[PDB]
């Protein structure tokens, strides 16, 4: 859950 | 109308280190930036996850060290919870403001139109990020109590060290 | 001869970021001087870097698992949420006896996974719990602020799933 | 789970 990095 | 101003007093590892300072943009997302600023004073009361919607005592439970710090979870302080003053979910507003500086302050989620009360502030910019997580304010002081706890994070995002929320509020 | 008195420690306590207190415990050297001396190193942190790489100390831990009328448990400072933890000396040691029993509230006693897995993480009861005798090691009780450990208690559910933050945001020896 | 029952 979250902003994932690309 | 002012841009309303809210504040985090952190604590990291059990040492007050300051203050950080948010601007958010009700003149851009109104909803989104109302959401944060009635969580930071926590005038909602009790959500129907049976506590308090606010995040005094909250941890930035995901750090991750150049990408971003992210907390908000006042109902299982891990990531797995939170709940807006809206509803455990709300829309996506939109997605005006870009995510291409660090000390922007943007909704977690877990895909589109699921913001709940997880936030997550930038120490990098982030343009992938653009057009899926609603940005809604900025750093105005204390961007090196970010860059604090960003240091104590990991590529996992699993915190080395506790990083808390100790209380906060609505400068007005 | 020799007549070392009781070691006492201290944590000083948070409760949803404001400082509600100190713990104090004394630690039986006189009878579990292993297991007290872990505890006692783990509140001064004087060991330094453990091999999980993070401090050897009980300082910005939480009580991560907290159940009322029955204990509240804390001590996991490599990842604070009952998985981690380790003791002064290696992952995990052999307990030690089991002489002072769980027959008052108060008490500080190890967590463990079962036999002979002793690491760092402890509780402190807060009833009478004599179904844990001979399998949890208890070395030491609380002294002083027993009122925080009941304040800690009451941030739990049945679950043990805690509903505030409590941390020990200091600790060490009183020497 | 971990800890005492």
């Amino acid at each position: 859950y979250g902003p994932k990095w690309n | 109308l002012k841009r309303p101003k809210t504040f985090f007093d952190i604590s990291i590892r059990g040492d007050k280190v300051g203050k950080i300072v948010f601007e958010l943009f009700n003149d851009i997302v109104p909803k989104t930036a109302e959401n944060f600023r009635a969580l930071c004073t926590g005038e909602k009361g009790i959500g129907k996850s049976g506590m308090p919607l606010s995040y005094k005592g909250t941890m930035f439970h995901r750090i991750i060290p150049q990408f971003m710090i992210q907390g908000g979870d006042f109902t299982r302080f891990n990531g797995t919870g939170g709940e807006s003053i809206y509803g455990m979910k709300f829309d996506d507003e939109n997605f005006k403001v870009k995510h291409d500086k660090p000390g922007l302050l943007s909704m977690a989620n877990a895909g589109p139109n699921t913001n709940g009360s997880q936030f997550f502030i930038t120490t990098v910019e982030t343009p992938w990020l653009d057009g899926h997580h609603c940005v809604f304010g900025q750093v105005i002081e204390g961007m090196d109590i970010v860059k604090q706890i960003e240091s104590c994070g990991t590529e996992s995002g699993r915190p080395r060290a506790m990083c808390m929320v100790t209380d906060c509020g609505e400068m007005k």
